[PDB]
RNA sequence: GGCCGCAAGGUUAAAACUCAAAUGAAUUGACGGGGGC
RNA sequence: GCGGCCCCCUGGACGAAGACUGACGCUCAGGUGCGAAAGCGUGGGGAGCAAACAGGAUUAGAUACCCUGGUAGUCCACGCCG
């Protein structure tokens, strides 16, 4: 065989990756405590992966009785929704809490 | 202490030295500190709980607490 | 503030305020993603 | 701070025995020189490296450690910095 056959296997996956691209997994996490804009810091580098492509998820924990927290940990949840309305499209959104997370998936709008 | 004030109230938020803002029943905010015993007890308190919260006559805008819902 | 420097800066060198400490050597234990039998 | 070899110009130190000057000494505020590396100015040079920076990975994140590259710099001549 001959060496270039390499190149056109190399091109297909590169079709591969920037299909794939996308699908590289960041994760982010925040808590009820967070506060005094650390927020919006986590955020600077959410905005930096949808620009990429990638899906990401928006992970928030409660720890026993921060279970009243829940009822202001969603709206956390939702100041993303907001944040991000122009910028990713809504995906999935925890409708039950399962072990003391809220799971909640994001993927950038596909700009036309 | 003579004539004491007697009241309850709704932690909002946490703040640093285990101090917190409370909202009143009669619609004041006062910062508020933990006594001793749940203080010895280990009892911490979280956001959005119904306090029981002593008053003094000399200045309204700060309470102590002494009584946590759960 | 003064002097020096093309510039980075260097040199000389305070006070308000605040705490009842900060520190050095060594002792007995616990601990090490330190050794040895 | 100084390490291949050869030549040229040059400072200091130490030992032997003898001769000479005759206290000619010690220290030093100001003052004057030297002073690693990085850095600045003008002009050369550029193999190996290698801040910044580009790309690949790691992780929850990783503006890092790791991998492929790579500019200033590192080198030379004269000034500066101290
Ligand atoms: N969150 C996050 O930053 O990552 C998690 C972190 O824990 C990874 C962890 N990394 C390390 O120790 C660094 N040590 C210095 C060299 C590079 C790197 O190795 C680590 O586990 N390494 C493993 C291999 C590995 C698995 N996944 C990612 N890396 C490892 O081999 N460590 C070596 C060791 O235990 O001594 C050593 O660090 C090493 C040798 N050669 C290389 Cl490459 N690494
Ligand atoms: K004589
Ligand atoms: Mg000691
Ligand atoms: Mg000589
Ligand atoms: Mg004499
Ligand atoms: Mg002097
Ligand atoms: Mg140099
Ligand atoms: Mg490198």
């Amino acid at each position: 065989d001959y060496g270039k056959f390499l190149y056109e296997k190399s091109k297909s996956s590169k079709e591969q990756k920037k299909k794939q691209k996308v699908i590289q997994v960041k994760e982010i996490k925040f808590r009820p405590g967070t506060d005094e804009g650390d927020y919006q810091v986590k955020l600077r580098s959410l905005i930096r992966f949808l620009e990429e492509g990638d899906k990401a998820k928006i992970t928030l924990r409660f720890r026993g009785r921060e279970m009243a927290h829940q009822q202001i940990g969603m709206e956390v949840l939702n100041r993303v929704k907001d944040d991000l309305q122009e910028l990713a499209v809504v995906e999935s959104f925890p409708t039950k809490i399962e072990g003391r997370q809220m799971i909640m998936v994001l993927a950038p709008k596909k700009k036309q | 202490k003579e004539d004491n004030i007697e009241m309850q109230g709704t932690v909002l938020e946490t703040l640093p030295n285990t101090m917190f803002r409370v909202e009143l029943e009669n619609g004041h905010v006062v910062t508020a500190h933990i006594s001793g015993k749940m203080r010895k007890n280990y009892i911490r308190i979280l956001t959005g709980d119904k306090v029981t919260v002593e008053l003094t006559p000399y200045d309204l805008s700060k309470g102590r607490i002494v009584f946590r819902s759960r």
